[PDB]
């Protein structure tokens, strides 16, 4: 998944949307620990910067979204979604990840 | 204990017949008299 | 139309018409069924589960 530096980039991660649910979106460098970034659906704790655009959670049937605006080369980081539905059972497991490779 | 020159006049049948449902259907007996069953045409 | 003195006594309990109302209600549901389906070949063996939940 590749786009132009200081662009934005759509990268989604799991199943469709069937109730009112909760989004979590984690980073990774690679050879380093993991990493927060988005810990509900738009929202980010202090020390992190903006220009990550995360879903609303009220819209039913949808597949969560995250929009990276004025990418750089530091943001070559493998994204990790962590859902949480009301309707399905608790995942133990992290989502697919989807790896950026910038220009 | 039926004398052979004299005939019955009850029979005893049994046949089938639908339940409540429609995919079960059951077997069920009854008598009847000699003026209401004809012969159809071994068995 | 309004009146003087005449003064006159009632009675809800044994009062009438009510009967007949009671009547007319569950006539009118009566006949407001008849010109609609019938559900007889819907008894059948149901194989059911739990909704995903
Ligand atoms: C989906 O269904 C599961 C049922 O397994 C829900 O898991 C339940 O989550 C609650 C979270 O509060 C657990 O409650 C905790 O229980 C301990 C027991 O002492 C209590 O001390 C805590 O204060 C807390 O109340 C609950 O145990 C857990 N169920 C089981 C069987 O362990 C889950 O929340 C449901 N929803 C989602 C979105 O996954
Ligand atoms: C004609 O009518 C006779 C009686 O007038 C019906 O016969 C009866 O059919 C039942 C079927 O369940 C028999 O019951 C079984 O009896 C044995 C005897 O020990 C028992 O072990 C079984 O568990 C069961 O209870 C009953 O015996 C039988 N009557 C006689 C006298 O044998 C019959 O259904 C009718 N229809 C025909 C023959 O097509
Ligand atoms: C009432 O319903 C029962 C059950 O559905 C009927 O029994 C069925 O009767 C037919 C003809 O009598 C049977 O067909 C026969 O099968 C045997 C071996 O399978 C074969 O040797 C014969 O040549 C013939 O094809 C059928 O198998 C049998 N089914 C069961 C489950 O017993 C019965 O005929 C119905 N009517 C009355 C009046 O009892
Ligand atoms: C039921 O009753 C009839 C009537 O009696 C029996 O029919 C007889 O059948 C035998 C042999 O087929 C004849 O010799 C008799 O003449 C018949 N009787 C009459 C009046 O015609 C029949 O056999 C009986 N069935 C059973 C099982 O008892």
């Amino acid at each position: 998944v590749s786009v132009a530096p200081g662009q934005t980039a759509r990268i989604t991660c799991g199943e469709e949307s069937l109730g009112s649910r909760s989004v979590i979106w984690y980073q990774q460098r690679p050879g380093q620990a993991p990493s927060l970034i988005i810990y509900n659906n738009n929202d980010r704790p202090s020390g992190i910067p903006d220009r990550f655009s995360g879903s609303p959670g009220s819209t039913f049937g949808t597949t969560a979204t995250l929009t990276i605006t004025s990418v750089e080369a530091g943001d070559e980081a493998d994204y990790y979604c962590h859902i949480w539905d009301s309707r399905r059972p608790t995942n133990w497991v992290f989502g697919e990840g989807t790896t950026l490779i910038v220009l | 204990n039926i004398t052979d020159d004299m005939r019955g006049e009850l029979k005893n049948c049994s046949f089938n017949m639908t339940t409540e449902l429609r995919d079960k259907k059951q077997k069920v007996y009854s008598l009847f008299y000699r003026l209401d069953v004809v012969q159809i045409n071994s068995n | 139309i309004h009146l003087e003195n005449v003064t006159e006594e009632f009675n809800m309990w044994k009062n009438n018409m009510v009967e007949q109302m009671h009547t007319d209600i569950i006539s009118l549901w009566d006949q407001s069924l008849k010109p609609c389906v019938k559900l007889t070949p819907l008894c059948v063996t149901l194989q059911c589960t739990n909704v995903t939940n």
